[PDB]
């Protein structure tokens, strides 16, 4: 029994994190094969930031401008490109701990594992759910760049966040692995800010459903909804409006627990407009939507306490 | 201003 | 910025799991140089549990009575002992992966990290704190027994928790690494209850002064208490007394933020009687204790946001 | 009861 935020294994993606050093900057790169990844700013300098032009500040460079290492072990440069955001330095060894990956982009509303990381070296790990503006509630201080977010299937290692920067909220905006940012976010020290946030109801919804298989019903009610009847609502508390797509996606715990998903709905459209009256469920006061339907399924059992 | 670490 | 429950980078701990099967019972164990440890009971059956003699269970028992492997490979035991509620396991080969290590008894109130674990393969990592009652809020299934919990300081791992058992309420028991319980719990299938709980005062204050570290300074007040009306509070609400050792615990905390100890602590005792009228600390709507003064500093700045 | 995972 039992319900937490639980990351992913971390021993694979610390295998690969390495330090990179330009200039007077140092920051985190990922190291695949041959290739380090990592944040273009690296070529930045404090003064640069504020209006990069990022294709002249790097034609000013050579392989020799980047100082790799892994461990103590100085790892030379013999080329470069810019991707998008990011900088792939093609190294003269292959990272012999490379695991079996690949680069996702990925979607509002779905969790990953970050590797917090200073100077090539993993500080700590945690899970985070990228939001409806594309921002997420990390923790990362001066140095944490390049660090990254990734989920694990089977053996492969599906690495989808590289940490870039922090806005003005405290929270955080970065780029998939091809330097393409998540959100209308820019790598320049401008003024830049969080869109409004909303609640990811599919995932209310997924952990209400793992309220149940850990086999807590008191929430649940004798009502129904229409899909449209529960927007209206979901619309007026700030949540994601639910889609029959949604909807779908909901049936496997829905089938697990007996529980109509439109029925759950009408319980979740109850806890909004009644509160929880100082309740708890899994043990939190709040509704928590950081838990996908993929997440729930992972963590909790294939059998319902009743 | 966003902060880039 | 921002501010999260982070596990260490499991890694290291990950290159020590194995599978330990005796009869048709399989869990986890820890592979450390030529020693596997696991739980006693996997020398148990279903029908054993109930009341069952470990003594007598294990001298029925020979080295090739329990299988142990590692990805594929199958190590072979060479050797088996009995310590406290652990069985050792001699197997001949040494774990290369094998890190720098130490076996810690942890106190109340102090956290680690669970790399969960199934079939000797980790399928997850989380952080928790040792209650008062000495139970975690785990999250763990049948066959995570033998998963771990753990810190790392410097390149040192310090082994503190194997998982052993699920009470009532749906909370975990286990040992250090002796084999001797955290708590008044023995590893039998009898009735068995979780005492009382309280809330850990020493860290909801290191969580309060995580929250001005980060800048935050609403909950804040003019007013200072003695340690005695202190605790007077502390007692009303389920709070731990705090004592002059957790003030002295404190001080760069407060020296980084200069606050008084005390005058946090009417703070804290302001927050207890009045609510938070509807606001948030560190993003949440409840006040924190699974944050030690420890987890404060490693994870905040050496710098006061003002 | 106590369940011994």
């Amino acid at each position: 029994s039992g319900f937490r935020k639980m990351a992913f294994p971390s021993g694979k993606v610390e295998g690969c994190m390495v330090q990179v050093t330009c200039g007077t900057t140092t920051l985190n790169g990922l190291w695949l094969d041959d290739t380090v990844y990592c944040p273009r700013h690296v070529i930045c300098t404090a003064e640069d930031m504020l209006n990069p032009n990022y294709e002249d500040l790097l034609i000013r460079k050579s392989n020799h401008s980047f100082l790799v290492q892994a461990g103590n072990v100085q790892l030379r440069v013999i080329g470069h490109s810019m991707q998008n955001c990011l900088l792939r330095l093609k190294v003269d060894t292959s990272n012999p701990k490379t695991p079996k990956y690949k680069f996702v982009r990925i979607q509002p509303g779905q969790t990953f594992s970050v590797l917090a990381c200073y100077n090539g070296s993993p500080s700590g790990v945690y899970q985070c759910a990228m939001r409806p503006n594309h921002t997420i509630k990390g923790s990362f201080l001066n140095g944490s760049c390049g660090s990254v977010g990734f989920n694990i299937d089977y053996d492969c290692v599906s690495f989808c966040y590289m940490h870039h920067m922090e806005l003005p909220t405290g929270v955080h905006a970065g780029t998939d692995l091809e330097g393409k940012f998540y959100g209308p976010f820019v790598d320049i020290q401008t003024a830049q800010a969080a869109g409004t946030d909303t609640t990811i109801t599919l995932n209310v919804l997924a952990w209400l459903y793992a309220a149940v298989i850990n086999g807590d019903r008191w929430f649940l009610n004798r009502f129904t909804t229409t899909l449209n009847d529960f927007n209206l609502v979901a619309m007026k508390y700030n949540y994601e409006p639910l889609t029959q797509d949604h909807v779908d996606i909901l049936g496997p715990l829905s089938a697990q627990t007996g529980i109509a998903v439109l029925d759950m709905c009408a319980a979740l459209k109850e806890l909004l407009q009644n509160g929880m009256n100082g309740r708890t469920i899994l043990g939190s006061t709040i509704l928590e939507d950081e838990f996908t339907p993929f997440d729930v399924v992972r963590q909790c059992s294939g059998v319902t306490f009743q | 201003s966003a902060v880039l670490h």
